[PDB]
């Protein structure tokens, strides 16, 4: 009964638990990163009819 | 001091850079090697060849392979890489050699002279 | 423990039903959404058809009822001290996958359908009948896979 | 389970059911979507062309028709026993009507969309585009004859 | 793509491993049956408890932000429809409810196992449910979210415009959250059949 | 278009919002049916407006005023939701933006090559389309230092580098030829931006609306063209704004045509626009093709095209007031129904 | 004209290769991988020496 | 190694409670980040709603308090000798709300940025934001309540 | 059973006898659907050519037909317990006709979308369209011959 | 290699405290190069403000400093006659240290460049800065009890 | 089987002779496919060019007939009991023919769409149209070379 | 087969041989459609020049004659129990050789079609884009170099 | 034992790498500049043969990239340890690596370079310095190259 010894059922649990965690975190990564400032409230613009 | 931060910028300048010209000193090593092997590989594929099997077409080979041969050892090696074995050596003088003793930039001396420039177009 | 039935069969079965209703959720879901897209964007002006016009969302939530019969119908045969064979467990898997991305497909299509039909309404009333045509077409897409999953469940469980 | 006939075998042969119908469906759906846009958004400038763009949804519809029948003979030829060599026959013809009738739908949905476009615009348009939407049915209908040759294949001489 | 060009890596890498086993013929070394059967059952079952839970509570946070941020939105100039729409809030919270409930519910049939008992039938189908179960539940009240978070948007832009659009697109979002009230009876049912470890 | 709400939902909602302020049938009806100007500000009071006009005294109102005041109001809005804009949305409206820059420094080379005045073109200069560098851009007293002035520091840099060259603009005419390729530069790269960084339904309901906008620029360019024949045709092809229904195979018959019967013979060539130029004027048939368009970029829910169907909505919305303004000013009521109202 | 110090290289860089070939050198024969042959290819280069001058005759001769 | 305590046991249990609070991390820090900048936005113009505005920083930072007491309660929950059971019911623990508060963080830190934006203009959205923000909350303290129910059944009946 | 002629054998003429037809397919939807879109542009200014411009999609059936015809030639020479060496060369075979099918497909596609547009002003333009039809027809017909020679080989002189 | 000291522990150990420099040192760089493009993009048109919205960047650096000292502390820890279960820890204490830290980098970057924008049109708007960024600070900072307590935790009765 | 001659031994011959003819129908088809595309586009102004300027047609036909070449003559060297140096040999072969013709006929398809579009305008362009197709068709030819001296030196000397 | 000449080694060298000329002709290719797209938009206006602007053309021939001199040479030290020694290093040269051999490609091409388009109003540019074209094939060069002192090296000294 | 078959795999794979990698950075580094290089001299000829130096020195990381490939092949063995192969395969990473970093800032620094010098020529000597920092870094994987291969061959089993 004995799997790969390489690949342990052991081994296979830990590598299948850490491709879910690091695809969680890709994904966490992927909305964090994709953050943007609302640049324009914040910088002044000289335009007349804005001020 | 007051010009102690110069001083602590320009100590760990020189001692870095030292090591990095030190280290930069092997790119002649490489150059010596890329020109070496690179002409052994293009004698090798071309005189090596040229003479073939010494037929009489043998002599038109060793004609047509010398000429390429001739043609890649002026154009490619002596024109390429020998202006940039070229400008190596100068990257020496550029870096290495001034970077220790060339204090500063100082005010060029353009006396005013007549040249005789431009003869018929400007 | 007979060859025929291993111990992972649960795993396999399981795994059919979980993959009928999750992905006809997420085709009823597209469905209806889409359409609610569609049917919020007329309703600004034209809101005297929204009633009329809700049919894809009720047809989104019958494909999502196919999928709950599915898979209930799968999860109720199966027991801890129930013999299973691997070949139960593979028709289950084959029911669900079938259900699933059948109810998917006819969802994404409702889904489309549903949005362009019901934003092109409010401008003539005549295409409400060749929208629901097109729905009762794309719905029974999806009744085709879950024909499909029930014979498969029948002959598996025989 | 003996090793021509092993316990995994039914595996081969229940990815080719699913993956039958479920890729017919995709293709349905795909062009059941595409004509139905066309349709929805020609026939609101044209409303007394509708019952003619509709024939590209039937012609859609028989992809999953296709798709149906052939889930329902492997659905037939399945069994806790079988063969391996059923098992890839029918998981061949599964794939093969599954992936025939996706292409069939994408050029259904493509070539439909467009002559449901052109049908408003030209009425005598529509022989043409029903002829190339013949054309692109034949595909779905090329795959319906592989999948049955080789369901009809796959039992006859096993052990 | 780097990525698509990743996915196609991996891809064939893996289907060359599988010729590669299958040619040498020991293409039956690589079983998922025996993968299936030597990992712990408490594997399964404890993974299917938390992606449920989380699960759940993720499809409930992005619809409520999607509803959210709408809602806001149309009440700069309509302020009347927070109150008369927090109803999306709460048919987009209650998917959460669900979440909760079948989480606390499978902690229950979460105990241990003897040395034989481990890998037991029972313990592996009791295992192998609420990962399933678990999975179910969390992934469709993730899309049922999905699904209550865009009606609700909807409902807020039109509830913008007169509170009769919102009172008849109100179904829209109950058949959304039905779509989660069927993974929450289903899920349950598949799992209802499991017996703790013991 | 479920990920739209994670940076520009409140922005939708807000953009939504304004559209239910658009003003209805209804109340065109009642804006019509105005006894003086001042009535008229009355009962646009009673609109989203309301107390917009009254800072300046009844006596003092004019059409120019009116006209002044709610583009300014429309251009307060549209700043504040650029403001709140966050990366490819803020994008979008910054090409909105030099789609009025355009025209903004088009105007401003005029004055340039005649150097006779400025900062009176500043105040001409209308906001939508301004830029921080533009009174930078001023104060170049040279057409060449101001072209450098534009070629860099300025978003005008990749259509200049486009298709002109320093010393070209001089002997072309700023509106024959100056504005309108620079608006078809402007169409290619917008349309190529949309192609590229764009959700679903967004594409769609922009390449359609933008190909319109190329369309009508394309028959404007070939029935302007006619009554000047210094415009030879291959640089018409150069003019036109390679977008759209007409192009690939309109576009060159149009560019080839020589008169107002062959621009007919090529432009009823397509479905969307016959009778479109034989009867009536080209102007209110391609403001209501632009009201339907933008209608259905209102259908829409989740698509940040409300934003460009919102801005050119209520840009037409407001031209509707002032067509009634001034058909009530000048007391010509005659043709006071020619607004065009799609809500 | 670029055929002309061509030629004028070539005439002395095929001349001395030749010798040292005629000459059945270590450097360039006697190895296994080497032409041997020593005569045969020292002829060879013989004659490309010869048209070489020939082709520097033809294009000085335009001087 | 026992067969019932493996030498790896302890790796599902550590990888939860570090998880617990990476999660929950990333999920405050989206919150926080994307409030910060509805505020820097909003009170810009009106920075008289300054100390009002705050509190989805604060939501997000209770996210943060709800990783790090499941995170320390997996540490005094852990050893070394520990069964596979007690180390999965940490992972379970942990990965339920680390996700759990990272949704809840992005739900507080795009409901926070749109609603101050919002309120820049209404006076009276602050009601309903606080209620939404307290809606998207009680899914990190859902996620909360269910790390501490297992944790707290972590230690029933182990070898 | 046997090393020469083992059990996971029919898996690759299977594979070969579904792609044979799944490939072709896939190029001719594509051919037609380009086709069909140049078709939908065009004969609706000039639809006394929807006659003469309907054989690019007459030729993209006719690659779906060579897929066909390798199909079922594979589908007869299939059979359980046959060498392995069979197996592989009907998959190679397969592959082969299926993806030089659709190639092209793919060309025959676009150079038809091409040539329609074109001959919509041009008429003369069609002998020369056509004629590059014919070598992106002849590019399918080595795939075709290649399957052939395949299949020749697969039978004879093979335990 | 004894069962609970494999050779292959410091694989964890190593990864751990590598992490923890390197997720922090990601998270610090990221804060840093946005509150620099802000710096620089603000302080061009007010200098004075130069040396006051600095503080972001302090706290960047901060989390740098929280990696590097997690990182020590696991390092004198880390051994080869190991236990599986103590380099486990510090793995897991090197990873929930590394990215708590590169979350607050991210929260601290962007809450600082928008932030620093502000502070260039609003002196009041700097206090909610200061507050905002202390909140997005102290993320980090549980980052870092939570890898010192699994630090804490690595050294007792490991055999 | 033996180790020098196993049974999984022909799955290499079997996907190069495939390959073979894969990739060059679809270097081939892609040349042909933006050949005609140019033909088309630019020859409706000049149809006196639809001779001249379809060379590029003609070029991929070669490439076409490369690939063929290459997979009859591997075809009549497969067999059960083939050497496995044998099966990687043309293996290699085809993929050296298929992937040599394929750049080939993306680099005849750039440059014949370019030199038709330019030599519409420009009649003496029809020349260095030709000089350069050679020189990209010779890509071809050198794959074609290197094919053919694999396979024969495939079953010399081979046991 | 024996420890250091195993059955498998010849897929190194074979593929290595393949490699080789498969990557030399996709570099050859690529710079070879650049430059044609250059030379052709460059010498509609100037087709005087169409001589002269070819030589990059004539470069890409020299990387795809590197190929081929590689390949063939490669091929022939292939042998049938050949130490899998001799396999590394020819996979190895392939390599060095192919990969070297697309960059010269990918840089002569984009420098090829720049300077030819630069060439079309200022002439005295040529001698300097034949330089930059020097020192883009001096890379090939290298791959050449590298590729043939590992086949000379594979062969010598060989249990 | 010490010896597998497949220890010289990873020698070869670093040396083909070693020139591989490098040759990928130089010819991007290369394109670039000659891209700017015949963009920038249509409009000033005359100044061509200084505005050369970035093709050159970034035609200098294949330079490192070939002298490292001849300079591990020339340790490869038949019988080498699979340390030795080890320490091969990172010194050709090294180098590779490093050479392809320097090739895409030597690339896009002398484009940069190239587009400044065109308006003004004050710009080239701050070009030069620029880099040469960019190609430090392919000196520094050449040192790494030297180092780790020295060490291949000190005591081995």
């Amino acid at each position: 009964d004995i799997l790969s010894s390489i690949w342990t059922e052991g081994l296979l649990m830990c590598l299948i638990v850490s491709a879910l965690l690091l695809f969680i975190l890709i994904v966490a990564l992927s909305w964090i990163s994709n953050l943007d400032i609302t640049y324009g409230a914040l910088e002044k613009s000289t335009n007349p009819i804005k001020k | 001091g007051d010009i102690m931060i110069h001083q602590v910028i320009h100590t760990i300048e020189f001692c870095l850079n030292c090591v990095s010209h030190t280290a930069s000193y092997l790119r002649l090593w490489a150059l010596s090697l890329a020109h070496a092997q690179l002409s052994s590989v293009l004698w090798t594929m071309t005189i090596q060849i040229a003479f073939g099997f010494r037929g009489f077409v043998g002599v038109f080979m060793t004609v047509a392979l010398f000429a390429m041969w001739f043609a890649l050892t002026c154009a490619v090696l002596v024109l390429m890489e020998g202006t940039s074995a070229m400008l190596h050596s100068l990257r020496l003088h550029w870096v290495e050699s001034m970077s220790k003793f060339f204090v500063g930039e100082g005010l060029p001396y353009e006396p005013f002279a007549f040249e005789y420039k431009d003869m018929e177009v400007a | 423990s007979n060859i025929y039935a291993p111990l992972y069969a649960p795993f396999f079965g399981f795994a059919g039903c979980a993959a009928a209703m999750v992905l006809s959720c997420l085709g009823a879901a597209i469905g209806t959404a889409k359409s609610g897209i569609g049917i919020a964007g007329i309703g600004t002006f034209k809101p005297e058809l929204i009633m009329k016009s809700l049919i894809p969302v009720v047809m989104s939530g019958i494909l999502a009822i196919y999928g709950l019969v599915v898979a209930v119908l799968i999860a109720g045969n199966l027991s801890p001290t129930e013999d299973y064979t691997l070949f139960n467990g593979f028709m289950h898997l084959s029911c669900g996958l079938c259900v699933g991305f059948a109810c998917l497909s006819s969802g994404y299509a409702i889904g489309m359908v549903g949005d362009v039909g019901v934003r092109k309404y409010m401008h003539q009333p005549r295409l409400f009948v060749g929208i629901v045509l097109i729905l009762i077409f794309s719905e029974v897409l999806g009744l085709y896979g879950m024909i499909v999953a029930l014979i498969l469940n029948t002959r598996g469980s025989e | 389970m003996t090793e021509l006939c092993p316990v995994y075998a039914p595996f081969f042969g229940a990815i080719g059911c699913a993956s039958a119908i479920i890729f017919t469906s995709l293709g349905a759906a795909y062009g059941t979507a595409k004509s139905g846009v066309g349709i929805c958004a020609t026939c609101v400038l044209r409303p007394d062309l509708l019952f003619k763009n509709i024939v590209p949804v039937i012609m859609a519809g028989i992809i999953a028709i296709y798709g149906l029948v052939v889930s329902v003979l492997v659905c037939y030829s399945l069994g806790q026993k079988q063969a391996l060599y059923t098992g890839f026959i029918q998981l061949g013809a599964g794939l093969s009507v599954g992936l025939s009738g996706l292409a069939a739908g994408f050029a259904i949905g493509i070539v439909g969309d467009a002559g449901v476009r052109g049908s408003s615009q030209q009425p005598r348009l529509f022989v043409g585009m029903i002829l190339i939407l013949i054309f692109a049915e034949v595909l779905g209908l090329y795959g319906l004859i592989v999948a049955l040759l080789l369901n009809s294949r796959a039992t006859q001489d096993v052990v | 793509s780097f990525s698509h060009f990743l996915y196609y890596l991996v891809l064939i890498v893996v289907i060359v491993y599988g010729l590669y086993k299958l040619f040498t013929g020991h293409g039956s070394d690589i079983n998922f049956g025996k993968f299936l059967l030597r990992t712990s059952p408490y594997m399964w079952a404890n993974l299917g408890i938390a992606l449920c839970v989380g699960l759940s509570v993720v499809g409930a946070a992005w619809g409520i932000f999607i509803t959210g941020s709408s809602m806001i939105g149309a009440g700069v100039r309509a302020p009347r429809i927070t109150t008369k729409n927090l109803i999306s809030i709460i048919f987009c919270e209650v998917v959460a409810i669900y979440g909760l409930i079948i989480a606390i519910v499978f902690s229950s049939k979460l105990t241990v196992a003897t040395a034989e008992n481990m890998y037991s039938k029972s313990n592996l189908y009791t295992g192998y449910s609420l990962f399933w179960a678990g999975i179910t539940v969390g992934a469709s009240n993730l899309i049922c979210g999905i699904a209550v978070g865009i009606t609700g948007a909807t409902a807020a832009i039109s509830d913008a415009a007169d509170s009769a659009l919102f009172v008849k697109i109100l179904v829209i979002e109950i058949f959304g959250s039905i779509l989660g009230l069927l993974g929450l009876i289903v899920g349950l049912l598949m799992a209802g059949k499991a017996s703790e470890f013991q | 278009g479920v990920y739209f709400n994670i940076d520009n939902g409140f922005i939708e909602g807000v953009v939504r919002g304004y559209r239910n302020g658009l003003l209805s049938n209804n109340q065109y009806i009642n804006l019509t049916q105005c006894d003086t100007l001042e009535d008229l500000k009355l009962q646009l009071s009673s609109t989203d407006y309301g107390n917009f006009l009254s800072s300046v005294s009844s006596e003092s109102l004019t059409t120019s005023l009116i006209q002044e005041y709610a583009s300014s109001k429309l251009y307060h809005e549209f700043n504040y939701i650029r403001d709140q804009s966050s990366g490819s949305t803020r994008k979008f409206m910054d090409y909105i933006t030099y789609g009025y820059m355009i025209d903004n420094v088009a105007l401003m080379i005029t004055g340039t090559i005649h150097d006779r005045d400025k900062g009176e073109i500043l105040q001409r200069c209308h906001p939508l389309g301004w830029f921080d560098t533009l009174p930078t851009l001023s104060v170049a007293t040279d057409l060449e230092s101001l072209y450098e002035t534009v070629l860099v520091d300025t978003p005008l840099a990749p259509y200049f580098k486009n298709c002109f060259d320093t010393a070209e603009e001089l002997d072309d005419m700023n509106i024959e030829i100056i504005r309108n390729k620079l608006y078809k530069a402007y169409l290619e790269d917008f349309y190529n931006f949309v192609t590229e960084e764009i959700p679903e339904p967004a594409k769609e309901c922009m390449q359609t609306l933008l190909g319109f906008e190329a369309d009508r620029r394309s028959i404007n360019i070939a029935l302007n063209s006619l009554q000047s024949s210094d415009i030879d045709p291959d640089l018409k092809s150069d003019l036109l704004p390679n977008i759209g229904k007409l192009y690939p195979l309109a576009t060159f018959h149009l560019a080839q045509a020589q008169d107002f019967e062959g621009v007919r013979a090529a432009l009823a060539n397509v479905y969307e626009y016959r009778g479109f130029l034989e009867t009536g004027n080209l102007e209110d048939h391609f403001y209501q093709l632009e009201m339907e368009l933008c209608r259905d970029a209102f259908t829409q829910q989740f698509a940040i095209s409300t934003v460009w169907a919102w801005m050119k909505s209520k840009e037409q919305e407001v031209r509707n007031i002032t067509w009634i303004a001034e058909c009530i000013a000048q007391n010509q009521r005659e043709r006071i129904n020619n607004y065009i109202s799609v809500y | 004209w670029c055929c002309t110090v061509l030629s004028a290289f070539g005439v002395v860089i095929l001349s001395v290769i030749a010798h040292l070939f005629n000459t059945n050198h270590e450097s360039f024969v006697g190895s296994i991988n080497d032409p041997e042959d020593g005569p045969a290819v020292a002829h060879t280069v013989y004659l490309a020496a010869l048209v070489y001058l020939v082709f520097f005759v033809f294009c000085g001769f335009q001087v």
